[PDB]
């Protein structure tokens, strides 16, 4: 017997509903350039 | 997943089946042998599509070009039989076969449908499935075309040209 | 890295420290005030002032830079200091190099003016081609490879409590106590007067004094008393007393000695009369009656951290600040000062576990300010902060 609604299928509806990139772009960036400025200190202090 | 190297097996089974079918159009089944290789070839697409009703299975599935090109090539072949053409005629005497076969694909396609979202502009899935909603008065098939088509229509953008253009206004009447 | 080199100056409320991006330690460390000396004219540094300060001359009067919120009020006069500045100790035009200058903490009000004056006076008057401002706190909490932190900056003007999570700072949380280095000054100047003989416009002497012998004094005989000071007593009292009823030492009856030079003479203080000065930036309703317990560090930094928890759980940021403590600032180096801070915030916050962060470095947290802007100027990317440019005051100045 089919499975009328699949996981990935319902994800990707639900995804695409609630978008309609920006934020995980954010998010994820500025995680990465605090980062990039938190390991450059570590270097100073220990030059 | 949990057993690999199971796929082979059954596409070894299965594309002979390709040439089967394209070899179908005139009576080809004269001798057992290859009658017990198309039953051989009709009962690994089923077990095909049983264990693709499931996701790791189907995502397997995915990542297989020949299970692909296979299914599409069935679709072709379904579209010829649907538009009329005269390069291939189905010879009714197969024609029981041929009717299990469609509906085995059709499910394949389905599943799949989620993982070719995306549909581009010249997209040969998406003509062959509206070509077979035109022509079909069974149900079943219907509704799996109908899921299969919303569900290449997922992430496409409405400026961009996608597989939208591919939907005449005698199939958005229908 | 980079392909620059930056000017870095912090001016404070009490002094203002300058150099060069491209080593370790500042070109200069100099007054945030000034000697006018009277046809008008005006004397900075250091050794110029005390220089003409000990000359004793009328006319004669030292002003300030900066105000106690730790922002400049007297922007003439700061245009003549960053001149003074780039023109006899860094030696080079204000135009060809980037600047790297500070701020305080705020809670956000007087921002905007502020930024404004200071394009006025880095691009109208001195051409300056781009600035950064960091903001002391913040860039002192980067310097320690810290992104979030409870900040505690004990300098000249008060504490300056400033929560910092995840590299943003919690404006209303930021809190300012008013009894620092400068009061201490005050203090021991009113306490030693009778020994000393001695007991706006006297500026001059007030200055002169206060950059002299009280230094030195501060530096050499004050000290923190790990426990509220009145309850030590008490304790050490009853102690006392037991010792003595026992057979038939208090710790607060040994005696510290001062050599004040402007009269060849021995001040002596007992260790509880060293303890007093400090008690007072944590109790300072033992003055005045017109000061709440409120007033006094340790209810401050509480206060501050609560008003963290409320963002935009609490039980948590109180969590984070208080496992990333930063003890800073000149006065923060009076022997005893990070455990009585750490005492006093361990008590009104039993349920968590401190932990903090000071550099031990006696120099370094005096400019701690200074090497915090100093690490953002060697930033490896141009991306890293705002960086102002004439653009930018143009587009400002539009409607």
């Amino acid at each position: 017997s089919k499975v009328i609604v699949p996981q990935t299928v319902r994800l990707a509806e639900e995804l695409e509903r609630q978008q309609l990139e920006k934020r995980k772009k954010e998010r994820n960036l500025h995680l990465q350039k605090i980062n990039s400025i938190i390991d450059f200190i570590k270097e100073r202090q220990s030059e | 997943r949990t057993l690999p190297d199971l796929l082979p097996l059954f596409k070894t089974f299965i594309l002979p089946l390709e040439r089967i079918v394209e070899g179908l159009n005139k009576s080809s089944i004269c001798d057992s042998k290859a009658m017990d290789s198309l039953q051989m070839g009709l009962n690994a697409l089923l077990i095909l599509r049983n264990l693709a009703q499931d996701t790791d299975s189907v995502q397997i599935l995915v990542k297989d070009r020949e299970i692909k090109s296979f299914i599409l090539f069935i679709l072709k072949k379904f579209q010829c039989v649907a538009t009329g053409d005269n390069k291939w005629q189905l010879y009714e005497g197969n024609a029981t076969f041929f009717n299990e076969l469609t509906h085995y694909t059709l499910d394949l396609m389905e599943a799949i449908s989620s993982y070719i979202a995306p549909a581009m502009k010249d997209d040969h899935y998406f003509q062959t499935l509206v070509s077979i909603l035109n022509y079909t008065k069974d149900r079943y098939m219907v509704i799996s075309i109908l899921r299969s088509l919303s569900r290449l229509l997922v992430r496409s953008k409405a400026n961009e040209e996608s597989a939208a253009d591919n939907l005449d206004h005698k199939t958005l009447s229908l | 890295t980079l392909n620059r080199k930056c000017v870095v100056i912090h001016n404070g409320s009490h002094r203002t420290v300058a150099g060069f991006s491209n080593v370790e330690l500042p070109q200069c460390i100099i007054p945030s005030s000034y000697i006018k000396r009277t046809e008008a004219e005006f004397i900075f540094g250091t050794y110029n002032m005390i220089d003409a300060a000990a000359e004793k001359r009328n006319g004669d009067e030292v002003y300030t830079l900066v105000d106690s919120q730790g922002l400049p009020y007297n922007w003439d006069a700061l245009e003549m200091q960053w001149r003074y500045l780039y023109d006899t100790q860094l030696k080079v035009s204000p135009e060809e190099l980037p600047l790297v200058i500070t701020m305080p903490a705020t809670n956000g009000k007087p921002d905007m003016a502020i930024l404004e004056r200071y394009y006025e006076l880095a691009f109208d008057k001195l051409n300056v081609p781009v600035f950064q401002i960091v903001i002391e706190p913040l860039a002192i909490a980067l310097s320690m490879g810290k992104s979030s932190a409870f900040v505690i900056d004990i300098g000249a003007s008060g504490c300056n409590v400033t929560p910092i999570i995840d590299g943003i700072v919690v404006k209303n949380a930021v809190v300012r106590s008013k009894f620092g280095g400068d009061f201490l000054d005050f203090q021991v100047h009113e306490r030693l007067a009778p020994l000393i003989k001695e007991e706006q416009k006297r500026s001059t002497d007030v200055w002169y004094e206060a950059s002299t012998w009280i230094q030195q004094f501060k530096s050499t005989m004050l000290q923190v008393s790990e426990k509220d000071l009145f309850e030590l007593e008490r304790y050490y009292k009853e102690q006392a007393d037991i010792y003595a009823k026992q057979q038939e030492n208090n710790p607060l009856v040994q005696k510290k000695n001062f050599l004040f030079k402007p009269l060849n003479k021995t001040l002596t203080l007992d260790l509880k009369e060293c303890y007093q000065f400090a008690e007072y930036l944590f109790k300072p309703q033992l003055i005045s009656d017109k000061f709440s317990p409120e007033d006094g560090l340790g209810p401050l930094m509480a206060k501050s951290v609560k008003k963290a928890g409320a963002s935009i759980s609490p039980e948590q940021v109180y969590s984070l600040l208080l496992t990333n403590v930063i003890i800073t600032g000149s006065t923060s180096l009076i022997e005893g000062m990070e455990q009585r801070i750490i005492k006093e915030l361990s008590i009104r916050f039993p349920q968590y576990k401190l932990t903090t962060f000071a550099n031990q470095v006696m120099m370094d947290r005096k400019i701690q300010g200074w090497l915090g802007a100093l690490t953002m100027a060697n930033l490896p990317s141009w991306s890293l902060g705002k960086w102002y440019s004439k653009e930018d005051y143009e587009t400002l100045k539009r409607d």
